[PDB]
């Protein structure tokens, strides 16, 4: 159990793009973002 | 047949088939030896070695052979503790036979030393777990091993600038092996900063022109430990390039074993948060074989909170994940360095609809305070939060200017600020990236890391 | 030396618990042999400090001899005669206590395979011999005399000086070192009698508290008294930091902060050993928090705190200290040998909000006041980078509320120190700030300062109450 959860590498007998190119362009309407946009609307309407 | 005489014949000629502390390999031979050595005192064992015909005329080699006869004579296989003085004494004598680069049989001894090193490390952890019962301090055994391996490491010299041959002596072939064993020990005894000298002196001692000339498994583990060492010192980008290269190299290993999956998982546990601090988010595709769906879901929640500027969500996430994050030394660095990426994204959305869309150049502080009110949520001052916490005591909606000042100083927001007008002005443009540039490029330009390829 | 050889644990239940090397040795031809006991390997020697109280024991001759030195201190009215006769007695005493095995021979420092469990037997707050010496050397503080015009140090008031290597070439005798319960008694005396003499007694108390901690290390003692004494000494250091800065009395923050740090290191080590032994220390969390503030930008202390138990990590005091380490972090902090790190907060505004919280423990606040100037410099440095070239100077009223300066004179002196041009006598032209480091190359740091709100809180309590918790 300890050998599989420990941060130390396990021994074994010895014998590509992984990152989002950009996440600012890939915009997905989020719940928190919806409430934020709504707060921007409320602020825009209450202020000249 | 006199098996002690047979053993010494073998050892004198560099045949170390039976020179091992592992009784699951050595048992029957050692048992016969123990029976036959019974009755001979220490001076007699010493003399057997001293006068053996082919014995190399080397003080340390004879000390090692004698140490092994003592071990064989007195070993009590029923008690790892009782036998430990023989075991650790012999191991030290064995490594001492590698200190001189021209020691007898040193090349035959190198594989023995690595084999025995793995045995004694495992036995040291076993005995260290009983330190209270053994009246030893924490990590006393394994720390004694680190000292032995440290003296060996210091005895490995770099190549002569004009060496006569390409020969890789054994001490060089195990240089990285030794670096990793030693640094792993320093992590296990909870003194990772002792890695400093090891890391510092690794490349100067190496004879290989390129780091990539070592075994790829040893490269990956080295980058793993170096990345963790960097992250312990909060050098996020320096850590990232190591974790990122470690995983890339691992993806280039044939997944022959489950331990490779779990080693990749160990890298990702640090590469993910490290990259997030630097404004990078993974594509889960290449990571599916190394992460469970739940771990993906978990980091994806945090991704969502950071991505869209929800400070309260980040703090809630860290709070929920506090325990295992502390165990991997990840809580503080994330608590400290995730915010400004989250802030950047918060005001990113604000500036998008307010400036790019609605064409307003000026950002009144009052507006950003309202935005921060939504993003921060509760604070140590607010009701219902009587006691200060790392999750409610750092971020406050009142400190609008401060947030913007640091965003500008980190280069994440290009803006001028007017404290007596209580607003900050961005450039009047429809291109949001002109006001809020890509995070990663900014951070990495401000904090250039050392060459991802060490050499 | 030839101290009795030491042997490995051959206890049976221990051996059974640790287990064997392999499962069925008999299957491989092994026979259970009655191996003779072998001596403990050098690398398994345990020099861990004592963690538990031990009965005080004193050699009968040692006791009678110290009683004799006291009686001679009372009977020999002459000042130099006393010291000369006590010097003779000390010469006899050393060789005697050496022969008893109660002090290492001054001949040579010996291998730790044979170490003496040194027990201090001085029952005064200052050894009688030292009292007679410092009488001759005229290094007796007024605080150590019954009457001001006295020349002899008082047995009831004198406090042992921190032993310096210049003197004491040979190891200290038992009569030179106070046992743990007398060290507690001595600190009790400081807390009850001498705190109010600050700031004038700062050099005295600093040296004497150093000596208390030194006597514990002479005896290799990490027991409850050593924890309690180091804990309250740390608190006294923190109180001194404010008192000295508030009073403007010239002192060495350096030497105060060094010993404060060393005392916290000692405490961290004891807390660790106590945890390893299954014990606990009730105040640990408080002093882990202080330790987190001693090197506020050193990541090592964030490393160490993250591996402690949950109840320590989640203690409000540790949480507060962690908040401070976070708001103080700054990616532009500049100092030879400091590596800048990513995405720091530089939350100077939050820092000064927290410094004003009534939930901030006062002694913690005293520790954090050490960074007021640094935080203020990097606040203005950061703010100035956001101002366009033709932006007006920033009024002092604004920066005073933002950085919580005590008064107008302080912010003027601050700008003068960092060559920030002052316009109209009430405004700071931040663009004129040419420094990128709080530490100026060719001049000494700006004097330490304090916050009015923490001075006001101090005046509402007692020093004693703060030191006792």
């Amino acid at each position: 159990k300890s050998l599989e959860e420990d941060d130390e590498f396990e021994d074994f007998p010895i014998d590509t793009n992984i990152w989002e190119e950009n996440w600012d362009d890939v915009e997905v309407d989020d719940d928190f973002t919806n409430e934020l946009k709504a707060e921007l609307d409320r602020y825009k309407r209450e202020n000249q | 047949m006199d098996m002690a005489n047979q053993l010494l014949d073998e050892l004198a000629h560099g045949n170390f088939s039976h020179l091992t502390l592992n009784l699951s390999q050595n048992g029957r031979e050692i048992a016969i030896l123990q029976k036959q050595l019974t009755g001979f005192d220490d001076k007699q064992l010493e003399t057997f070695v001293e006068q053996h015909p082919a014995m190399p005329n080397d003080t340390r080699f004879k000390i090692m052979c004698t140490s092994f006869l003592n071990y064989a004579r007195d070993v009590d296989p029923w008690s790892a503790w009782s036998s430990s003085d023989l075991i650790f004494e012999f191991y030290q004598c064995l490594i001492n036979c590698l200190i001189n680069d021209n020691a007898p049989h040193i090349e035959m001894l190198i594989p023995v030393a690595t084999r025995e090193t793995e045995f004694i490390i495992n036995l040291a952890g076993k005995l260290d777990s009983f330190h209270l019962q053994l009246h030893t301090r924490s990590h006393q055994f394994l720390s004694h091993i680190s000292s032995i391996l440290s003296r060996l490491f210091n005895s490995i010299k770099p190549p002569r600038g004009n060496a006569s041959s390409t020969n890789i002596p054994g001490k060089q072939r195990i240089l990285l092996y030794l670096v990793n064993k030693l640094n792993n020990i320093y992590f296990r005894i909870e003194s990772p900063q002792l890695c400093s000298n090891i890391f510092k002196n690794f490349q100067p001692k190496s004879m290989l022109a390129h780091f990539n000339e070592y075994q790829l498994d040893q490269q990956i583990e080295y980058r793993y430990l170096l990345g963790r060492y960097y992250l312990l010192n909060s050098q996020v980008h320096n850590a990232f390039v190591q974790f990122n290269e470690a995983f890339q190299s691992l993806l280039n290993l044939p997944l022959t074993n489950q331990a490779i999956t779990r080693n990749g998982t160990r890298i990702l546990n640090y590469m993910i948060p490290t990259g997030l601090i630097l404004g990078k988010m993974v594509k889960w595709g290449p990571l599916r074989p190394f992460l469970s769906q739940e771990t993906i879901d978990n980091w994806s929640v945090l991704y969502k909170h950071v991505r869209y500027g929800n400070i309260q969500g980040v703090s809630l996430w860290l709070r929920q994940n506090e325990r295992h994050l502390c165990a991997r030394q990840l809580l503080i660095v994330l608590l400290e360095k995730l915010p400004m990426v989250t802030y950047r994204n918060l005001i990113k959305t604000v500036i998008k609809s307010w400036t790019t869309e609605w064409g307003q150049n000026k950002l009144p502080y009052s507006l950003i305070e309202r935005v921060l009110q939504l993003s921060i949520g509760p604070t140590f001052e607010d009701p219902g939060a009587q006691e200060i916490t790392i999750y409610n005591g750092i971020h406050s909606p009142k400190n609008v200017e401060n947030v913007l000042v640091t965003l500008i100083n980190l280069g994440l927001l290009r803006a001028n600020c007017f404290p007596q007008l209580q607003l900050c002005v961005v450039k009047k443009t429809t291109m949001i990236q002109e006001i809020v540039p890509p995070v990663n490029e900014r951070i990495t330009k401000m904090f250039p890391a050392h060459s991802h390829v060490l050499w | 030396p030839d101290k009795k050889k030491k042997y490995m644990i051959n206890d049976a239940k221990t051996i059974q618990l640790v287990g064997p090397l392999i499962s069925s040795p008999d299957n491989l031809g092994f026979q259970k042999r009655s191996h003779k006991a072998r001596e403990l390997p050098r690398f398994l020697i345990n020099q861990e400090p004592q963690l538990e109280k031990r009965a005080f024991v004193q050699d009968p001759w040692d006791k009678a001899n110290q009683e004799k030195m006291i009686s001679l201190e009372e009977s020999i009215d002459d000042l130099n005669e006393l010291y000369e006769t006590l010097k003779k007695m000390r010469n006899t005493e050393r060789s005697i206590m050496e022969e008893k095995g109660l002090v290492d021979k001054a001949d040579s420092a010996k291998d730790l395979y044979d170490a003496i469990v040194f027990q201090g037997t001085c029952l005064d707050m200052c050894p009688t011999f030292e009292r007679s010496r410092r009488n001759v050397e005229y290094t007796v503080y007024s605080y150590e005399k019954n009457q001001p015009n006295d020349k002899k140090a008082s047995r009831t008031k004198a406090l042992k000086v921190f032993a310096r290597p210049a003197a004491a070439a040979a190891p200290p005798l038992p009569s030179d070192v106070r046992p743990p319960h007398i060290l507690v008694k001595t600190l009790d005396y400081i807390v009850d009698n001498l705190l109010t003499t600050l700031p004038e007694s700062e050099g005295f108390l600093w040296d004497r508290m150093r000596s208390i901690r030194q006597d514990f290390t002479y005896q290799n003692y990490s027991g409850p008294e050593a924890v309690d004494c180091n804990e309250r000494i740390v608190r006294i250091h923190l109180l001194i930091l404010h008192i000295m800065v508030k009073s403007n009395v010239e002192f060495s923050l350096q030497q105060e902060l060094e010993q404060l740090h060393k005392s916290l290191i000692t405490l961290s080590e004891i807390y660790d050993d106590v945890r390893s032994s299954g014990g606990t220390c009730p105040n640990e969390a408080e002093f882990r928090a202080y330790a987190l503030l001693s090197k506020i930008r050193d990541p090592q202390y964030d490393e160490n705190i993250q591996r402690l138990p949950k109840h320590i990590f989640q203690d409000k005091l540790v949480q507060m200290a962690l908040c401070f380490r976070r708001v103080i972090s700054n990616s532009a902090y500049t100092e030879r040998g400091f590596v800048k790190t990513e995405n720091c907060l530089n939350f100077y505004a939050r820092f000064f909000q927290l410094m004003q919280s009534p939930s901030l423990p006062l002694l913690m606040g005293f520790f954090l006041q050490m960074h007021l100037t640094d935080i203020r410099f990097y606040a203005l440095r950061a703010l100035s980078h956001t101002l366009n070239k033709k932006h007006k100077p920033i009024p002092f009223i604004y920066l005073e509320n933002m950085l919580l300066f005590n008064n107008r004179q302080e912010i003027i002196e601050f700008c003068n120190y960092y060559s920030i041009e002052i316009i109209n006598g009430d405004a700071a032209d931040l663009k004129t700030l040419q420094h990128y480091s709080h530490k100026l190359s060719e001049t000494q740091p700006l004097k330490k300062t304090y916050l009015t709100c923490l001075e006001r809180r101090l005046q509402k309590t007692t020093y004693k109450g703060l030191i006792n918790g």
